[PDB]
This record gives C-alpha cells, structure tokens and sequence, in this order.
C-alpha cells in the first residue's frame, strides 16, 4: 500500500504517517517533478548520481516555499535531509518508467543523491571539535591515492529453526549480531554467517589525502600544513592523480582505533575538478 | 536449475567430443601412470555455433557447466573403451578435466582491465605479465573422519571462500533423529601486473591448481580464462572486515 | 571546604571582573558561533592586593579556584546579557574559563627548575624551550550510560590520573537500596627542555588541553603556568609500579 | 614360545599365526641363511647395516621363486617389506650365535635394513602428488649440510597405581599420550614423563639439501633447479661434504607446519658416494 | 603510653617491653645525647640525615661499654642495628624541642641513619654468594648516571564496610594485597585502591654503574673490570657526576628478573667524595 | 649399589686422603672464612693401582663416588680437628668437594672428539679452545617451602634435567595417610670449539658451577674433566620435542 517501493532500501523504520519527514518528501518530489525533462535517463540508471545544484535551490523555489528551514536543516541533519532527495528521484523514476510501459515490471536500483556548490568555504585549521557530524565544504590538492579494496554492508546471516533468512544492515563495516529476529514469531539467537547468499551486497572503496593550500597567515614557522583524510564509497574511484584543485563536500565523522583515541576524517559526498 | 538441462547439456558434450574429439581421447588412452592428472582442450565458437541453448545455459553459471562436460568426458571414456579393438596396450585413468577456451570477441568479455566489484561469478579474460612466483605446495581435500555415536560415513569436504577450512559439523543428514590423509592435490601463486603497453597498474593475485602448477616463467605474457570469487577472512569482534578478489584459473596460454 | 568560603570566593571575583572587565566580557559576548570556546584573562597581583584572604584560600589548594572563578564568570556573563540595551547584535555562550598570570616573584614560584617530588599539587611556573611535538586529537568525556535496573541516570565522569580510562560502577547513590558519543574535547602531548644558559639537563612531559591546543611552535621560548600532577599505570602482579609527573597547563605565554 | 625373540623391537602387533607376512619372512631367511658366510659379524653386530643388492634378489632365485611379487611389494608398501628383511637378519645372527655358544646370553641390539642399487631413476620435477609413501631414487648434489641434533623416538611414561612402567612407542617424534594401558587390569590415565629411566633411547639426526644436476632441457628460462630435503636418522651422520655426486634411495613423506599447508621431505634409506 | 612517639613509622610490630632492641635502644639515645650540642638543627630537621662516624664508635665509648658486639651485629643484621640510630635521634630531637617548646606540637618527620667510614675494604671480585644481605664497603668510579623517576612504597588501600582505610606498608615497590585488615573486627579482603588520599608517600631514586679501578693484579687478558650496579634512594640524587672517584657503603641485595636467574645490587647507603 | 660397597670405598678414599694428604687438608683448615668454598686435588693413578675394586665401581656410575669421596673428605676432617694439638689458629668448613685428575690413556677417554649420542652417564677428558662467556649469575637452591596440613617440613631439591625448574609435590611420603630464600650458589656458561690442528669444526655448551666460576679467558686452551648430561624442554602438544648435550664441569686446567 506503500506509495514508495522502495522503502526498504531506503530509511530503516515501519510506515507510519506520523514523521515529519513527509512534508519534505512532497516538496522534493515536487520539485523533482517540474524539473524533469532534463536528465539523460541511462546515466541515472546505471550509475546513480543526480547532480543537483544548490543554487537552484537557494533560488526561492518551491523548496524554500513549502518549508523555508533548508541550509539549517542541511547543516545539523547529515542524513535525514540528504536522502529524502534520493527517496523522491527513485519515487519519481519509478513512477515514470510505469507511466511509459503503461502507455506501450520496474526494479530500478540505489540512487544515490549529490548536492554541491556549496557556498560558505570552511577551509581547514578550524575543524577542531565543533565540526562533528555537520555537512561542511573544504579545497585542496591530493597527493596519496590508494589501492582498492571492498567491503560488504548488508552481509546476511542464517536462520533458527525454520527459515526465513535476513539481510541485517550491517552499520559502517563493523560486524555485530542480531539478538532479535523479527520474523513472525519465537526466539531470536541465529547467529551464524551464511556468507554466499545473493543477499550480500559490497562496494569499492578508497583513501585520499589532503594537502591544504598556502592561502594565507604566511607565518615564518616551518609547520606544514594540517592534513584530513577522505574516503570515496561508491561510484567514485580513479577520479584523482596525485596533485589536482580539487573541491570536496561531505560529512565529518570520528574514526576509531587509530582506548578512547580517535582522529577526524571526511566521508565524501560529492567532488569536482579544474 | 531444471532436471531435463543438465542432462541435455550432458548429451550435447558427450556428442561433441565424440564427433570431434576421438584423436585426444586416443593417445590419453594410450599412455601409462593411472591417476596422475589428464586434460582434454575443446574450443568454444564451435560448440556454441552448433546450439543456441547452450550459450544461455553456460554464460551466467560457469559452476555446473564444467563438472557436466567432466562427466560426459568420463562416459565417453567409459564408452570408448567398451568399444575397442585393441585392449593390451591401453589403461584406464579416472582423473580427467575439461579446459574451455576460444571466447568471442565480445566487448565485455575480453577486458583488458581488472573488474573491481561487479564481476563476480562471471567467466572473463585478462591479460598481463607475471612480477611474483610462489613455490609449490600440497594441499588436504575431504577428510573421512571417523563415525562417532552412528553409523554411515561423512564426505564432508574443504571451502575454498575461507582460505581452505574445515568446519565442524554437528546436524548429521541421517534419516533418523540421531546427530552428532591419503588424499592430495597441488597449489601455486602467481601475480598478474596489467601491461603499460595498453593503458599506474594495480594487479591481481591469480591462484593457479591442479595441472596447471609449474607453468609459468617470471617475466612472460599471459592470457587466463578463469572464474572471479572472494576470499574471506576469520572475523574479529567489532573490527572492519577484510576481503579480496581473486582469479581461480581454467585455462592458460604462453601467447607472446 | 568551609561552606561560606567558596561563596565569598566567587563575591570577590564577580566583583573584581565587574569592576575591572568589562570590554573583554563585552567583545566575547559580540561573536558568532554558539559554543566553540572563550577564555579571559585575569591579572594576580592585584587581585591579591585587593583582599589579603583570597590569596591564602588559594594557593593551598589550586582545585576549588578555577572552577568558583568560573562560575563567577558565567554569572556575570548572565548579569551583563540580562542588563543589556542592544539585543540584536548579540549572542550567549556557555562555554567560558579561567587563566591566571602575573604571579609574584617569590623564590619558591618562578622556580627554572623540574620539581622533583616534594612540588605535587602546587602552582609553579616553569620556563624551557620545545623538542617534541604530538598530533591533534578527540577525547571523549563522560558517557551518560543507558540506566540498567532502576529509573535516574547516571553522569559518571573520567579520571585524568589513570590515563583517561572508565571504571565501571556498581553502588549506585540511589536513595533506596536499588543498586546494580556527542561530547569530545581536545588534546595535545609537548615536552619540555630545561635552557642551558642560566644553568646535562632532563625534560618534563607537558600536557596541553582544550583552547590551548596548537598555541606552540617547535623552538620557541615558552613560560608555563600550570598544576603539578601524577599519572599511574594499571597494576601487574609482583612488580615495580611506574610513576611519572606531568604539569597539565593553565595559561601559556610566547615570551621570546 | 616365539622363534622371534626381538618380536617387540621389531614390529609391533600380537602374535597370531594368520598374518601373510610370514611367508615373506620365511622366503627372506632362507635367503639369508644360503648366503650369510659372506659378513664380517663385527662390523654387523656394532652398526647395524646390511648392504644387500638388488641385482641379487632380481637375478631370480628363491625371492621370486617363492613369492613373485617383490618389485610392487617394495613400491606400494613401504615398510612391511622392509622391516621383514631385519627380521630376518636378526632371526638369523641369533641363530648363529647360540649355535656358536651351544657348541663351544644373546642380546644383539636393532639392525637396520639396506636395499640400495635401484634401477629406475625417476629423477626431480616429476613428484608433486602421486608419489607420495612410494619407493623412489633420486640423484644430485649436497649443499646445505647442517649440524647435529638428537631426538627421542621411544621414551618412557609413569605408571599408575601400581607398578608396570612402560615404553609406548611414540611415532617420528610427535609427543602423545598413551590414554590407554594394556597392564593387567583396570583404569588407564598415568599421564606423567620419567624421562630419566634406561627405557628411553635416542638417536642422532641432521638435515640435507639437495640441487638436482643441468641433466638436460636448457630452457632459456632462468628458473633454478628444484631443491627437496633429506634426513638422515642414524648410524649415518658425517657421510657428505659440502659438493658431492650421491645417490639417495628413501621413502617419500609429507612434512608438517612448515594449517593443512604442507611440503615434501624424504627419509633417506641408504647413501652412496663416488 | 609509649615513649617513642614515632614507633609507627619506624619499627612495624606490637610494642611489647620484651625484645633485646631496648638495651641498644638505651645505648644509642645515651651515646647521642651527651654528643647533641654539636648538629645543626635545620638540617636534620629538613633534610633527615646525620653523618655518624664510625671512629667515634670505634673508641670505646659506652656504645661498646654496654654492649660489646657492635661490628659483629652490624655486619650481620642490616636493619635491626641501623634503624635503632635513626629511633634515638628522632625521639633525642622530638625531647629538645618539647623542652625547648614547654620552657618558652611536634611532628618531626622521617630521618633517615648515616654510618660512614668503615674501615675493612672489601673490594671487588669477590662478591659471588656469601656477600649477601651483609654490610659492606667499596670503592670505585661512575660512568652510567640515569634520570630520575619516583615510586611509591607506602601507597594506601581501601575498607571495607564502614571506614577505617590503612595505609599498609607494602615492600620494596613490589604490589601486594592486605588479606587481612587488623582493624576493630570482622572480615577483610577490601581489595581496592585509593591512589589519591593523602597516605601515600612517593620518593625519588635512581641508578649508578661502577666499574673498579686498575688496583692491582696486572693480568695480560682483557677482561674488563666487573661492574656493579647502586641504587639511591632518597635525599640524595645530582650527587654524581660522570667520571668520580668515590666510596660507597651499603647492603648488598639480591634483584630479580633480570625463573630463578637473578643478580646482585647493592642500595646504597652513605656516599663521599674527593 | 649394595650396601657395604659404598661404605668400602668410603674407607678407601679415606684412608688414601688421610696417608698422602694431610697437607693440604691442613693449609685448608688454617684458613679464614666459615663457608665460603675449598677444594682438594687428588690424583687417580694412584688410587686405582692400589686397589682393583675401586676403578669398576667409578667407571660406570661416575655419580655416587665424588659424594662418597666428599663424605669421606668430611670424615678425614672432622678426624683431624678432633685430633689437633694447636685449637686456636684453626676453623673448621663445612663446604668441601671432590676434584679426579689423572685419568689412564685409554683411546676410549681422552676423546678428542664431541660424543654424538652414544655417551651419556659416562666420565670423558675433551679438549678445545673458548669462544662465548656468559655473565656471573646466581641460582636459587632448595626452597624448604611452608608446612601445609601436615607438620614435618619438606627438603625438596631441584632438577638439573628440566633447566632448574621446581616440581609441585603433591604425595607426601609421611608415615601416615596424610598428603598434600638464604641459599645461593654460581652460575657460568661458557663455550669449547674444537681445534683444528689435531682434525669444520661443532661446539659444546659447557655448563660450569660453583667455585670453577671465573677461572676461564677468553682464547686459551682449556681440558675439562666432566660428565655429560642431556637437558631437556618442556612439552608442547604435537610437536617434535628438543633435546640438547652438554657437559658438567668437574675440574678445569689452564694447560697450554
């Protein structure tokens, strides 16, 4: 009964029409409706990036129309905001591509969401404790790029007694258990990996490292410049050689196990090039 | 898959190797030793000229395809040495292999670059040199263990996905309620470095098996005709998991 | 302490930065950002000109000071914003500290040499140059851990004395007999070594915290205004503990 | 009421009169009884060794006349056709001697079998799998001699309860427990080392290895020839310098923790020289 | 009702008017009062040092007129005879200033005995077994000053049930457990630490190599002189430079964990110059 | 042994340590010191020509002889002080040994080889030079460890098979049903190479003790008179266990 197919793939929690999130998902969806007819429709469907331009959007449409708390919400909600764009373009892909085999079934993929050119440039040596999980921009050159290596995200595991197999979504790459099934009814445990399944999902994966500029403050101390590591999850990869200009945008989140010692690196979101 | 399709596929292998095979097959016969190791070449455009069915049925499981072609082989044996004339310089061998080769020249099949993750389960083929050489090694497949609190014997056998061990079984497939090394193959690893030529180069590292140990020469072009799979690794508690993408080879060729 | 000291304690400094810190408290009020950091800078000698008590009740036990100054501060900060004309261009930050200088040039407080073990819980002012130099990283302080058992939370906090680890509690200050990470900070690692013009010489491990991190540049004349403290090590049966002293900074200078 | 004294030394099983390993040892002592004023006693009773050739058990006398199959006897079963051999050697010397004492007690220690001058020489690059456990000859060079170290294959245990101490035969070095005691009666257990008795004996060892010749094949490859190691057990020792031309004649075993990834070692049988 | 207010401190055991230490007791405080009008007050009272020479002893004063055996019991008794010193000087100091105090309280501290200028010079390389735990002499030079590093040797525990914390003197730096708490009564374990009550007392300390003089015995073999490590403990430190010439007296211990492979130290006791 | 065979060679070497030493025996007593070491040279020549029993019954457990001859050392002793005219320049030492030296020409005791395997438990003469020297190091002996649920105390020794290790006793060998550091000694490690004018030459792990600490230079010629022992290590689950030879010291020359 659900308008959205794809709700499983994306946000983790059962329908109910009560978050605030809707709202927000009509006015993307709306706006995503109007500007349609611009977008080659086999590069979205094969590699999911849509392109967004934040201009469009500071540009008093009707994202800021229906709700006008969109930079605010952007910088202190890294993900609620960020993938209800992604919601709306599959809804309205899917949605077209009913329309037309209608008129003349649809497993359309993961799509992920771009939004770049992003004004306020908070360039580094100010990224200290604050700037924890808040969507930030930075400029730069490269200088370290690594080897690839994947890693799994949705890896399965087996089932008790009867059958009913799932594909718990693993957190970041860090192996847990799931103590609780859902399944209909009865005890959980069934903790065993069944790790040839179809059911497990993997992705590429990278490092880069990050030289900032001379700028300014040309203090006669010999210190180099601070350094922030990045990580290109999907879809990326062999977009850099060692020294670019690049611009990147993303998410800073806390690493761990370099013990209550951890460092700051950035999970890219979207990169561009000169 | 469906009952009537393997076998079928089954019939159409037996029929070609014994319509264009029987030259090979001959001189395998006539040859000492027992159980060593024997292979037997066949080309592809062929086969799949012959028959529309079979390039459907091979090209998205490249898993059943080559035990059935090993069957129908060991049936053509089994027939060929029924029907023979000459029984005294002849021996009967129960290690034979199959060895496809002579893809098309499709776009997406032969790659010059190593596929990063989305290629896996599929028969490719790549092309490079050779920068390392490891030395050769005997493996332990099936143990037999011992019958402990019943009564039929267990084949259990090896994972290739876990770096080759061995898990403990305890839910016995018995019919009833109740549950509770003369054997040897061969190894090797080799390093592929993808070729300047064509195009800095990342590499893989192919696992070579079985005959085709000690075949390869440090410094030379190869062409490998293998299947892409994982190898995973123990997992530790609330740690990354490691992964990798290897090459399990079918076939091989000295091309230079 | 005695209940009424500490009180007149934070009378006489809420006077005192009243009186005498105005503009400083005025050019921190008018900032951006919410709570990144915001120190002030407080003269010693007189202040301790001023009243002859304060300086008795403090240099004893250099603990209670910081923190009633604090909040001494904090409830300035709150008088100024309360009486305030122009509530426009303004904005309110929770996140204020305290920095002592300008001590007297007794004999026993401008020591130029390391304490060896009789100095522990003393303000000192030590002066040297700079070797080495650490990375900037995150601490994490206090849990706040998921109540177990009973209703009201807990707010249990770290301990600087066994290298930043948790103890896990058990007796719970719970009135009956019921008994059963957004917060990050910042650190640094630098060390000391003694000048040799105004003395072989041996260097100090100073600990850097909060605001003060990236303030210091390798070979520079510093002058250090900091506690003394020990830092232990976990215990191993049947050996020999270890001890180190450290001096964990509360102001900073570049004197050069 | 055995004819065979040193049955205990000698192979290990109780004696019943169904094993078809006795008319092999029949047709091995008649063998070496027709030919035995041929040895000085001396050298025999000090080092076992009995350098017999295989040209004269090919040449088709009474080790072919009784039993025809020898050659794939010898091949297949590496040890009950050899140790029947020292059987009857030492059935025989003690024969010998009580008669000599009876005429004008007997203790004579193990002696070993030697079976050298093995006609097919399947030469290196050719054993990687098959020829495991089967009898083969080689020949190459030495290089790599090492020093010498002992090793216990046969020492003792304690015993529980009452006496009756014992002397497990413990295989090729691996230590173990003998979790059952045959003794008179009752419970097993008595895990606990007396390695101090007289039961205990020991033996030398060292280690050899081997470059096989040019031969032929001058592939322009520049792939060094295949190297297998050697182990010589005892009364050997001190037989090879650094640059030989041996041939070496020995079982074919699998080694260990070089974990199912194993190597290939030979156990030397016999050496020559030139 | 004890005369001797420090007894805590100094001798750990219930006073009982029962043990032989008494007469020395009487002996000392005698032989220090009549020598007391010649030390500086606020040295001792700062730093707990007093620089007894062992030639006043020597000269038959009443330290031998009461008790005779005065160098053969501090040869074998390292402490039982030096602490009884530093007990008088504490309670002859604690006597003059409650005087001094009554005529126109008193927590005199820690002081420590000093016992200098021995006269037998057992020197070196004959040190092996019997030396141990006996009060001896050297003489040599320092080439291995280190950095100093403190440690704790009365550090406190917690209690358990109701209050009462101790302050067990735990041995040598080595961690112990009190298994039992005298306390006023009931069970023990209180197995805890309370590293940060004002019980606990740290010190300094160091370590110092000595290698031995030329001498004499002029053999052509160059065997380097043994060394011989020294460990001070406190109120010394910065009283050595690299390359001295200085005579050190102490007890000889014995260290450990260099398993029963241990080796020999000596914790110094009274240093000079030159 | 039997019985009256010990004591018999007790009365040997007493009385040929009382007819040709009483010399030594006496410098020994006039010396200062109460239990530092001292120890006697005695020739074997001699002995064994005077009697014909004597050499059968050394040369075949080389064990009990030195403590019978040390017992027999302690007798002659404690016979001398008892019998002494001059009780006032005279101490009497409780710590004395035994010391064999000159030993016949046989070819199957002055070995100028190392033995492989085939002497264990035997009396050898080797010769070579010295290459390695450890430090001086000191041992703990005999423990004397606490009375538990029983009374009379225990003197267990320890085990020079199992590199000093200590064994827990649980049997008590009490009459009834009921079962459950001042002492020092020396310690040495030295190593012999083999010349190479009487012949590439193997070393031995020479083990000394006692009072032959510190009686070796680096780069002489050395003739030691010592048994020879194995040593072994203790057992790990399914491997092949190690064994050493060495050879403890019982006397020691500096011929050259």
């Amino acid at each position: 009964f659900i308008p959205y197919k794809g709700w499983k793939l994306y946000f983790s929690e059962v329908y109910s029409d009560s978050s605030p999130l809707i709202e927000k998902i009509q006015a993307f969806e709306k706006f995503f409706t109007r500007h349609i007819d611009l977008y080659d429709k086999d590069e979205i469907e094969r590699k999911g990036s849509i392109l967004v331009d934040f201009k469009e959007l500071t540009e008093g449409g009707e994202v800021t129309n229906l709700i006008p708390d969109i930079a605010t919400e952007l910088r202190d909600a890294p993900e609620k905001t960020l993938a209800c764009m992604g919601l709306a373009i599959h809804q309205v892909l899917t949605k077209d591509l009913e329309r037309h085999a209608a008129e003349l079934m649809v497993n359309v993929p993961h799509i992920h969401a771009r939004v770049y050119n992003y004004e306020p440039l908070t360039q580094l040596k100010n990224v200290r404790a604050n700037y924890y999980g808040k969507y930030i921009a930075l400029r730069g050159t490269v200088v370290r790029v690594s080897n690839i290596k994947p890693l799994c995200t949705k890896m399965a595991f087996l089932c008790a007694a009867c059958g009913e197999i799932q594909s718990f979504p693993l957190p970041d790459g860090k192996y847990s258990l799931p103590t609780k099934c859902p399944v209909p009814v009865c005890r959980g445990r069934s903790f065993t990996a069944l790790r040839s399944s179809p059911l497990t999902v993997t992705m590429d994966w990278q490092s880069i490292k990050i030289q900032e500029l001379m700028s300014d403050d040309q203090r006669e101390a010999g210190r180099i410049p601070r350094t922030i590591e990045c990580e290109l999850v999907h879809d990326l990869v062999d977009s850099c050689v060692p020294g670019d200009t690049v611009t990147i945008t993303g998410i800073v989140k806390v690493s761990n196990a370099e013990k209550c010692m951890f460092l700051l690196y950035i999970e890219a979101n979207s990169i561009s090039n000169s | 898959m469906n009952s009537d399709q393997v076998t079928l596929v089954g019939q159409v292998f037996e029929s070609y190797v014994s319509e264009y095979h029987k030259n090979d097959i001959l001189l395998i016969l006539k040859e000492r030793d027992e159980d060593a190791h024997y292979p037997v070449v066949v080309n592809a455009m062929t086969l799949f000229e012959t028959n529309m069915e079979i390039g459907e049925y091979f090209n998205m499981f490249p898993s059943e395809v080559l035990t059935i072609f090993d069957s129908a082989l060991r049936r053509s044996a089994l027939t060929i040495l029924q029907s023979l004339s000459q029984p005294e310089a002849v021996s009967m061998k129960q290690n034979l292999h199959a060895r496809i080769s002579g893809l098309p020249v499709c776009p997406e099949l032969v790659r010059e670059h190593i596929p990063k993750t989305k290629d896996v389960g599929h028969f490719l083929s790549v092309t490079g040199t050779v920068i390392r050489t490891s030395l050769v090694k005997v493996l332990e497949f099936e143990r037999d263990y011992m019958c402990n609190k019943c009564k039929h014997v267990f084949v259990i056998k090896a994972d290739f996905e876990q770096y080759y061990t061995f898990c403990r079984p305890s839910s016995c497939p018995s019919l009833e309620s109740c549950d509770s090394p003369t054997r040897c193959r061969d190894y090797q690893e080799i390093k592929i470095q993808e070729q300047v030529q064509r195009l800095i180069p990342r590499s893989m590292k192919v696992i070579l098996e079985d005959d085709l140990v000690d075949s390869c020469k440090s410094g030379d072009d190869l062409t490998i005709y293998g299947i892409v799979m994982q190898r995973w690794k123990p997992f530790q508690q609330d740690v990354r998991c490691e992964v990798e993408i290897v090459l399990k080879a079918n076939y091989i060729q000295v091309n230079n």
